[PDB]
């Protein structure tokens, strides 16, 4: 963005594509960094008392 | 004449009598996955890593000290038998430190080795590890007892082919300090011998020992020097 309106009207007559809809300049869309801190799981083991390995 | 059947997993061999499982098993191709046991030794039924299945048996037997009756059906890989191996791997792996990077014997160990090849992976016991207090054996050998699983094979070392009868258990329970109680130096001849008969990382090498690893150096064949027998 950050630009007026008529040269904004030159692009879309340029390629009629919604030009300043999608921009690929991305301003804060990105999702935020430093997130909060992540719980993992463990699957179909660590459930005890059933689990041997000659089993599996 | 001389001669004893067994079916080791079916397949049909005569033994010597008197002989053991695991000699038929060795006979065989087999292995056990054994600690306590020593080709040059006494036979004492401690590791109970060695146990195997024989059909229509209530117990799990050890084969060590089993002599080979007639006509056996030995399974070496039956259900009850990896089970075995399991649980008593997992007791193993309780009262051991988390030396693995510390220790000498990296690649050179018989825990490691057996806990991936029939041990489990996942464990349990959040909770414990007892602690050994070290001896100082002597300036020779490095020593720290806690890497010590008790398998008592140091001991019938030294009361056979030593003869000396410095090295004894003392306690019970969870609390067997293997050693000597005086803190004297269990020094005599072929006493370097028993950095290599330790099957774990206890005793070892005092010059070499935090100089290497063993999957670095290479082997060499050669003849022993300083002495007329080589
Ligand atoms: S010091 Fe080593 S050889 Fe002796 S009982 Fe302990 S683990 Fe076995
Ligand atoms: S003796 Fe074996 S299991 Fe114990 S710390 Fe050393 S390498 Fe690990
Ligand atoms: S060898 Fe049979 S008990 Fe250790």
């Amino acid at each position: 963005a950050s630009a007026t309106r008529l040269i904004q009207g030159l692009r879309n007559w340029a390629s009629g594509r919604d030009l300043q809809a999608k921009l690929q300049l991305r301003y804060q869309e990105i999702s935020k960094r430093t997130q909060p801190p992540p719980k993992l799981p463990v699957g179909p083991s660590h459930r005890l008392s059933n689990n041997y390995y000659c089993a599996r | 004449s001389n001669l004893i059947e067994v079916f080791v997993d079916g397949q049909s061999v005569m033994v010597e009598p008197g002989t053991t499982v695991l000699q038929a098993c060795e006979k065989v191709g087999m292995q056990i996955p054994r600690f306590c046991y020593h080709e040059r030794l006494s036979v004492a039924g401690n590791c109970r890593m060695c146990l195997v299945e024989i059909e229509k048996a209530p117990k799990v037997v050890a084969a060590c000290a089993m002599p080979v009756m007639k006509g056996w059906n030995i399974l070496t890989n039956s259900e009850k038998t990896k089970k075995a191996r399991e649980g008593v791997m997992e007791f193993l792996l309780a009262n051991h430190p988390l030396d693995c990077p510390i220790c000498d014997q990296g690649g050179e160990c018989d825990l490691q080795d057996q806990s991936m090849m029939f041990g489990s992976d996942r464990s349990r016991f959040l909770e414990g590890k007892r602690a050994v207090e070290d001896k100082n054996i002597g300036p020779l050998v490095k020593t720290i007892m806690t890497r010590c699983i008790q398998c008592t094979r140091c001991i019938r070392f030294a009361s056979e082919i030593a003869g000396v009868d410095d090295l004894g258990t003392t306690g019970r329970g969870n609390d067997m300090q293997v050693g000597t109680y005086i803190e004297k130096m269990f020094m005599s001849e072929l006493s370097g011998n028993i950095i290599d008969i330790c099957p774990v990382g206890a005793l070892t090498s005092k010059p070499y020992a935090f100089t290497a690893r063993p999957w670095e150096t290479r082997k060499t064949e050669s003849i022993d020097v300083m002495d007329a027998v080589g």
